[PDB]
Formats: structure tokens, sequence, C-alpha cells
RNA sequence: UGAGAGUUUGAUCCUGGCUCAGGACGAACGCUGGCGGCGUGCCUAAUACAUGCAAGUCGAACGCUUCUUUCCUUGGAAAGAGGAGUGGCGGACGGGUGAGUAACACGUGGGUAACCUACCCAUCAGAGGGGGAUAACACUUGGAAACAGGUGCUAAUACCGCAUAACAGUUUAUGCCGCAUGGCAUAAGAGUGAAAGGCGCUUUCGGGUGUCGCUGAUGGAUGGACCCGCGGUGCAUUAGCUAGUUGGUGAGGUAACGGCUCACCAAGGCCACGAUGCAUAGCCGACCUGAGAGGGUGAUCGGCCACACUGGGACUGAGACACGGCCCAGACUCCUACGGGAGGCAGCAGUAGGGAAUCUUCGGCAAUGGACGAAAGUCUGACCGAGCAACGCCGCGUGAGUG
RNA sequence: AACCAGAAAGCCACGGCUAACUACGUGCCAGCAGCCGCGGUAAUACGUAGGUGGCAAGCGUUGUCCGGAUUUAUUGGGCGUAAAGCGAGCGCAGGCGGUUUCUUAAGUCUGAUGUGAAAGCCCCCGGCUCAACCGGGGAGGGUCAUUGGAAACUGGGAGAC
């Protein structure tokens, strides 16, 4: 059940999120595989940097992103290019 | 304490009963084959085919998982001829 | 094939057992605190194929797979024969 | 990037011990006591625990039953809500503690022509047709209780048999290749399943069809297992230890090689480069200190390993020899009609005790992450925040001009 | 945006080592002290008072670890008289070895590949009004494994003096 999701690094009141693929058995900030991109919640509009090249060949291997990951990957056409590459091809 | 896992105990007891029955059926099949070949009387092929089909059903219906079934078909084929 | 085993080169102590010899490898290591070239040895246990090995003779060996109760190597070639 | 002083003598110079100036603390005690931000808080008895909460969920698998409603009002459809039970999935994750352990337990580099893998993606092939039960239910039996039976009826994606499926495994032959045993490709010789299911749809007899499920094989992915070189601790006023030990043959067994276990044969194996024994300790990322080589330590936080009152055992399951699962023995606590039963805070708060000494029996799923479910949702002492403590670190105050 | 200098400072030392001295009382009693050593009537060493000196919402005491400690000395000590060459000899094992030619390449050096999880230390930048803190971007740490080179030294093999 490989799965990409969030992981936070903030202090007490102001979080800061990194997107990182972890196995689902692991804890919230436990071990993982590799960090791919991060997520700043604060300072709206939301500020996201992604490597976005491992992600295509790392979803084609098959992993299920969570819901906040789904919104912030829909905001860059990630799933767009995913089904444009898989179904459409 | 016991909370809601008492549902699993009944399931495991029923699985014990029927798994014991089916595996003892397989063991008496193979035992009958061995006692048949060791005397070497007539009617040697039918109980051989029965033992093969019994190992197959024990692999498929219940569980061994795959591999003791393969090893038993090998060591039972070498015992046949 | 990606990589062979780590083959070792040594010599023989005993050969009394059937298909089985006793191989010594030996090299140098520095001391942790000080620095001279002290040397030491390890004894391994290979497996001869037809008991044709020699008492005290140069040979080389290869990692194989766990074949018996703590012996693991196999004979490859007598590198140098001694009288 | 390296700062020396006192102290033996009536006075001197050497060699030499002892004390002082530096910094750190999960620290405590004394005196004194404003606030704000960020962290930290049983090291001692792995001592005994009252109380409250810490894992459940799916009606779109299956019947049953209760209540509230316009439904032909004596009955009625449908809807809403409640309850118990068969069935699937998760309770092996997430949290806690270092008691054991001097070893492939850890760290690092390797290996599998000795290996397995539920959930998630990819591909090919199927999804034919039968059969018998049973919980609930209704009635009764024995019991202080814990609950155990009996008779009769009922359903399924529960169960069982028939058929069909080599694409799996074996052997033969051909070719290609390899680290002996061997691996790969092709053509032939013997035996295996299904939910046949659900939600809906265009849908005229019709029965074609979408989605979520079911079954066989092969790959990707994550996760688990085994084997090897190297390195990390004192004692010689601890020098011999070992019979399934060492090797072979065959058989059994394991996912998987193997004395893993048996039967037979031969007596081998390890040690002064420290075997064996004895004592102490979980191991690393790291932390303090130092010019550096080093020396000391392993609390937070990240990884691995081990343990769940003590000691044995297996079953279900893809996955435990199982942290709020079962059985047995033992110590301890409780109930009893004496016949017999119930139990395990090293989960969160708290209690009692030990101590020089370490917190509130708090609020909430809004965020992130799990589990179930098509979705809404339900659970979540994980977590998010609040409260206590000059414990550490940081910042700003207890006016100021003239006088 | 209004009111208020108003409610807001204690702790240790003062003989040398080590910045800071004077009165009164005690009288080798009482007491003090890290070490030296101070008190039998005149004590900067005891008790108080004044002043001073060092810190500051902290100051002191206790306990532990590292430095100073070249006091385990590889860097970095020695052995005539101060601790310290066995009473002397023969020898297994072990350590260290004359000169040269050729060869190997284990040690030694060097290049490339993979690896040293994340957070910590360090360097640059960004954000809380700075700081503490947080975030982004880099290097470090093996006696590490594979592969390609070098041949002065050491080792291994062949000769020669």
């Amino acid at each position: 059940a490989v799965k990409i999701r969030l992981k936070r690094m903030g202090s007490k009141k102001s979080p800061f999120y990194r997107i990182v693929v972890a196995d689902s058995r692991s804890p919230r900030d436990g071990r993982f595989i590799e960090t791919v991109g991060t997520y700043n919640p604060l300072k709206d509009p939301a500020e996201v940097v992604l490597k976005e090249d491992l992600v295509l060949d790392w979803l084609s291997k098959g992993a299920q992103p969570s819901d906040t990951v789904r919104n912030i990957l829909s905001k860059e056409g990630v799933m767009k290019k995913h089904h444009e590459a898989k179904n459409v091809k | 304490n016991i909370e809601s896992a008492i549902k699993r105990v009944r399931t495991s007891a029923n699985a014990n009963a029927k798994n014991s029955s089916q595996t003892n059926a397989m063991r008496t099949a193979i035992k009958k084959f061995e006692e048949a070949v060791a005397a070497g009387a007539d009617n040697v092929d039918a109980l051989y085919n029965e033992a093969v089909k019994a190992v197959d059903m024990a692999a498929t219906k219940g569980l061994i998982h795959k591999n003791k079934a393969n090893r038993d078909k090998i060591r039972l084929s070498k015992l046949a001829k | 094939e990606r990589n062979q085993r780590k083959v070792y080169q040594g010599r023989v102590v005993s050969d009394k057992m059937d298909k089985t010899i006793t191989v010594v490898v030996e090299t140098k290591k520095n001391h942790p605190i000080y620095g001279k070239r002290m040397k030491y040895s390890k004894k391994y246990k290979a497996h001869d194929e037809n008991n044709t090995a020699k008492v005290g003779d140069i040979v080389k060996i290869m990692e194989t797979r766990p074949l018996s109760a703590t012996k693991r190597f196999r004979l490859l070639e007598v590198v140098e024969e001694a009288v």
C-alpha cells in the first residue's frame, strides 16, 4: 500500500508540509522512501514546489495519493498528464 | 479485556474442525496408497489417481500453499514408478 | 549474471574428512592506536569433490551456499602444488 | 589552534604527589522572586493498582425483529429510526518500556543458478450447471452466577460435490548460456477452481451492457526471511572445551539450503591471534568536552532489536508463536448459595509506596495519518491545543532630561 | 484611544592564590576555612555595622563528567645515585635484517562508479519587529565494495656476490 501524503515540520502554531512517499504501515513522521516536493499552507496563495518527474514514473508503478495531495496535484495538471499518458497514450 | 474479538474465536474453532477433517482425509488417502504399493497387489492406479486429486483439492480448497503439493507429487511419482 | 562470489586464496591444514578440507587465509591489518603491520589468520572449511586435495598445499576457494553444518566454500583449482 | 598558581627548605634547584582558576547537567537544596516567546519534565521499585476513556466498522452479502409515519381505515405499500445475529475486513498498524541478550543482536559492505508476499497497478484467460445444512427464531432442560444443552423451521458473496481450465510443476529431446550442483527458450508424455455475485441502467419478446466485487496464471511495486567479510568490553589470581559435536550416505521435514530430525558409517572440530567460563551493559544517528589525537555518555527526537504478572504450548490468518486473543501450570487480588467462576495501567490522566526529586483523573477531530464503507459518515488519549513547574534557552522592564 | 512614575532587586565575597577596607564586640572560648592557615584583649581570616567588588530575575551550595594532567607520554615521559636492567646462560615460537639483476603486485599511492537515511555541527539565504526558533540550498565523516593505472620502499618467485 504505497502512498504519497503529507509530513510536517512546523514549530508550534505555524506548520510547513513536505510531500513524501511512505509505506502506509509507517507512522506520520516515521520512515519513508524519498521526499518529493513540499507544501506551504501559510501565505495564501498556496506555495508548492514539486520535482514532478519522479511522480509520473512513480504513479505508473502504482500508488494512491491522498486527498490534499489530490487537490495540490490537480492544481498543476499532474493527474491530467497522468491519464493523458496512460489511458490516452 | 475481551471487547469484540470473541467473534473471531468461533470462526477459528470452526476452521479448526473442518481443517482437521480435510487434512486427515488427505493423510488417510496417502496412507492407503503407501499400504497399497508396499504389498504390490492389484488395483494400483486408481488409488494413485485418488491421492493426486486429493493433494490437488487440499492445495486448492483449503491450503498448503503450493509447494509441498509439488514436492509430494514428485516424491509420489517416484514412488509409483 | 551480475557478480560472482568473492573468491579467496589460501592453503590447507587437514584433509582427513571425506570430500572436506580445511583452508587458511592470512593477511595484514594495522593496529587501531599504533601502526605496525600485524598479521593474523582465519580457518575456513571448503568441500573437496573427490578427496584429491593435498596436505599443506596452495589452493583457492569460492563462496557457495550453506552446504553443511558450518561449512560454506568449494574448491576451484589447486593454484600451486607442493611436494 | 595550545596563558599557569599555591604547597616540602634557615634559605636554593630538581624529581614528585595534592589543591585552585574553565565548561556542561532530564540535576536537586538554600535565599530571593515581573512579564513575553520557544523547548523539557519517575533516571529510584520491569513495585501493587481503585476509577474514567485508549478499535471497531459495512443494510449496496444475508435473513430476523422493534418503534413512527399519509399507504383500501379489520389490512396495506413505501419511508425514517432502533436492536440482536450469520458474513467480509481490520484487531500483527499506530502507542509503551529497556528486564533480558557479549550474539550476524547492532553498524557497514556484500549474496540468493537455497526464498515467500493479503492491500495497490499492468497483461492474458474464465466466471457452466447441482446439493445438503445452520445461527437468529419459536418452544423447553440444567444452573447463585459464568452460561451450557435439546426439539422444529429458515438465508446468503457461508459450506460441499460434478464438469471445464497447463498459462503452474515433472520428464524426454533440440538449441543457447553459466559462479560444480545448474539457468534460459521451444515441441511432446500425467492431475487441479469460481460469487453461477451485487448496485443500476438504453433496454419491445429479448438480455446485449456499465460499475464494484469472484477465480487461475505472469510481471511491477512495498514488506518479510536466510548466509558471509569487516568493527565496537574487563578478568589468566578464569586455559582447555565439545558426542548430534565434525564429516559422509540415505530418508523425512521446511516457503526455503542445512545434523533442522532420524538411521548407518568414520572419529573429527575449536583454542595463546585468548577457546571456554565469570562480571556488566540493549545497539546506532548523536550529545558534552578538547588545539587535536582522544575521553565520557546513550534522556529527548529518527532507525533496528527484545518484552508484555512469571513460565510452557499451539490455532485462525497473507502476515503472530499475538501490547487491551485462546489453552495449561504457578504467585497474587475479588465474588459465591461452596458446586465453581472473574482478573493483569511497562496505553492516557490519576492513586499508594520508594525516594534528594519530576506535572491535569483537561477540551476537540477543524488540521495531518490510520481502520471500515460507493458516498455521507463512525471510531481514533495517534494528534492538535489548554492548564501546572524561574527546569533550560532567548528577549524586554524595576522611568528619564535638568539637577 | 484615554489614566498612571506610579505596583516592580535580590544573591555572594572583601588575608594571598583572585577585584574590593574600616569601626565596635569576642578573646586559641566562640567560630571560620578550596589550599595556605586565622581568633590567649588591636583579628582587613570570628559576630555586627558602613562602604566596596562581582553578577542579576537570578545568585549560591551539593553531586557527576571532560580540561588544566606530558599524571600511561603513538603525536607526548623515562631507568648511575630519587620509584624503575631480571643473578647469569642455552634455545622453540615471534619481531627486526647485508649488496645487486629480472619478475609479480599483497602492502603503499592514485582515477572513475555506488554508498555514508532524515533531523543534529558548519557555510549562504529566507521568514517570526531581532534573538531563541523555523524553512530552503551545499560539504563532512569507511581501515567501505567494484574496476582501471603507477613500481622508489616492504613483501613473494627466479638468479648473482
